[PDB]
């Protein structure tokens, strides 16, 4: 019964609506549009500058404290189209709930493939481990106040930008934790503390008794030749450290130096917690990739333009014990500011009156920040329509220093 | 009623392929 | 004091709230629509189309990703109406309020059937067993925690679709298990997009979860090296092609003494599959024997289609549940060894139930007075009838519910079963 | 008032035998 | 008013006939003899194959 023009906008709307629906925490993400606006269908290695740090000028006359500081950038890739093409069979389009059904199906798998992305992310990325023995309560000697320390150690380390930092519980812990979902709607948002199903469960450590190999020290450089010749910018969101042996370590590994400690990050001042890191990629035996760059404050190569981009007291020396904090299988919290985390969708390039055959239309989803295409064609083969919906999106996990992970009943 | 006038515009934008104004149109009869 | 059009009224709107309210299970069912429909006692064998969950592919060219399937189907008989059948006294009638009374009792018996026939098809089907030797409770030193390891095996076998799954426990176990009802109704769930859409498991109880009689087969072996495969068609005697139900398949062992239709079995050495990635898992294989067609002969309620098969063509690859197939001289594993009531969980789409209304010829027959009338909430078309007996000197009452619940994908309907410890 | 005047059309469609009213006029009245 | 139960009988749902795990519990609320009591609730057996459907 429906016509064409019924078949695309039914199907628009019921995707918005679900995408909507589903994902807390891609609506927590910072939205980034790429000012380039390409229209070629090719993935740009899009370089987001971030927060310049300048070292303390002092005086009148400041020729000598010359105004040339360091500028760093950091990459995201939109690698390819999460699509879902199936078929659009004859039940599907009897009546208009039937489509809705089908659509919604289809749109659940993208939107589930979207959370699961944010929040495998935030999870594997995030540096501000924070854990505890005990398990997560809302009011006791032995338990853990999981909010608290976050917003403590947010503050402390001075990476919030005074607008306020959002946290995510899994259903279990955010029960536990006291908070009541009346007057709330399902994740606890208000019709920011919520709760979501898809964050993963950070399996332990194995590693035991890996030690630093050598004294290493960390620069942020700002930009590097490649292979053609040219200077290509350098990504300062990782560190490859070289270690004993990697034996056991996982990409979802939080590790934190002996005697290696925090820094405030505007006035640093040596912070009481030890500085935290999470390793991105085991490239060899030895060496292993931790994200946030260790910048030491004592490091007399270091210049004061790079300096002033410091958040470690003391750099890495050798045969320094290495510290596994994930002991024990926990489902994580996570929580971020409000750019450590940033999706970035473009509009998906095709022109839609040119192909009488094929019926394209591009839809947005503002409240996520994704863009997409719905397409249709019809098949002499099965004797019905093929569906397509696309969604072009790519997450960065900017800042991974202001990504956390909460890490309760660390017992082991 | 009120709200069969609504479904009837929303239907005919729907018909017409605007998806913008069968959104705006359905928010309205929520 | 009532007359006929209140009587019609007031029995109809209290069958339809009380059946609406007190049926949790039969709300966690899908609510498959028939075809079309029919003025026949006899209703067709619908065939409903069961999808596979198909994962999101990536690039930008998708050339021939869609027209490849296999679509197979599963089949739901509607059966007879599920009656009520009494007598109507001049007490009941007195007044409205004694009237509802009457016809609530009525429905909390249909009620009560449509709630046993849903628990009792999802423990005679169910098919991922889990057992302990272990009374279900909160303490990890000695009890077992079913919600836990329901999770964990739903989540090995990728058949959760990322979203949420229906616990139900009976009501002992779901007070050993320290939940609590408060801010609940009576059943568990929150008075209030759906919740299981969302991935939030929904933790019931119910009381008319049945009780697993306990196996007494000793040593059954197999016979002959058994490989099935999913086949979509087969002929009928006409020489028509009609579809196969490929939930069931028919197991040859050496003997089937002290087999029934709610025993659950797993074969030694044979393992699941996760259904997506078909990755091997440590956890057996487990199926639930639906019918003992012959002193030799078994139906087992997921088919077993063994990866490692060479005949097998891709479309039926996909269709993968078990990593080998039945060689000779396996055993059977009986799981069931004692008796105990069942915990029940079962995925989104694991029981549908259909329900087309009731052919009638309303006022053509001047003695009998027939009110068709549907229950949104359960899906469920029924019929509303009296007429006057002179044997009894009173009006007689017929409450007709006519459904049919299916445990399609039985692979996705999950049997707890504590304290097998014998 | 207007709790009276429902009550009596569900009365009068109950009487009349609508299903389908009584039922819609007692979801008004709660 | 004293509460006594008996070994083997136990509970059945009422409307669902499947059995419990609780024993069945009665109480007695006369003693008539020496070796008679009036039990409150009377035990009627499912598997009881005199009793009719009904």
């Amino acid at each position: 019964a429906l016509n064409e023009g019924q078949i695309v906008t039914l199907a628009v709307d019921e995707i918005i609506e679900t995408i909507s629906a589903i994902t807390p925490m891609a609506q927590k993400a910072k939205k980034y549009t790429p000012p380039a606006a390409s229209m070629q269908r090719s993935s740009n290695t899009i370089w987001m500058p971030v927060e310049q740090e300048s070292p303390t000028q002092e005086g009148w006359d400041l020729t000598d404290k010359a105004t040339g500081l360091l500028e760093l950038n950091v990459a995201v890739n939109m690698g390819e189209p999460d699509n879902d093409f199936f078929q659009l069979r004859a039940d599907d389009l009897r009546d208009e709930t039937a489509y809705r059904r089908r659509i919604q199906s289809a749109a659940r798998k993208l939107a589930n493939n979207v959370e699961l992305k944010v929040a495998n992310m935030a999870a594997e990325m995030g540096s501000l481990v924070i854990t505890s023995p005990d398990a997560i309560g809302t009011n006791t000697a032995d338990a853990w106040n999981f909010v608290a320390d976050a917003e403590e150690i947010m503050f402390s380390r001075e990476l919030n930008r005074d607008m306020g930092t959002s946290y995510f519980f899994n259903p279990q812990d955010y029960k536990k934790a006291g908070y009541d979902l009346t007057k709330r709607d399902i994740f606890g948002r208000i019709p920011d503390v919520l709760r979501s199903p898809k964050l993963p469960v950070l399996t332990k450590s194995t590693a035991t008794g890996i030690t630093v190999s050598g004294a290493q020290s960390f620069k942020p450089v700002a930009w590097q030749l490649d292979n053609d010749g040219n200077k290509v910018n350098v990504d300062n969101r990782f560190a490859t450290v070289t270690l004993s042996a990697t034996t056991g370590m996982k990409r979802g590994d939080k590790i934190s130096f002996a005697g290696v400690k925090f820094l405030g990050q505007m006035a640093k001042n040596v912070l009481a917690q030890d500085a935290t890191f999470s390793v991105v990629r085991v490239v060899d035996g030895t060496h292993v990739e931790i994200t946030p760059k260790p910048v030491a404050l004592d490091d007399v190569s270091l210049s004061p333009e790079q300096r002033a981009y410091a958040n470690v007291n003391t750099s890495l020396a050798d045969a320094m014990a290495v510290n596994i904090l994930n002991v024990k299988d926990a489902r994580t919290n996570v929580f971020w500011a409000d750019d450590a985390i940033r999706i970035v969708s473009q509009p998906i390039p095709a022109n839609h009156e040119l192909f009488a055959g094929m019926k394209t239309t591009s839809f947005s989803i503002p409240d996520v920040g994704l863009n997409g295409i719905f397409a249709t064609q019809g098949d002499i083969s099965t004797l019905s329509g093929l569906c397509r919906i696309a969604l072009w999106y790519g997450v960065n996990a900017t800042r991974p220093e202001a990504i956390g992970v909460g890490l309760p009943g660390q017992t082991a | 009623a009120n709200k069969d006038a609504i479904r009837k515009q929303m239907d005919a934008a729907a018909s017409k392929g605007d998806v913008e104004t069968y959104r705006k149109l359905k928010a309205k009869l929520k």
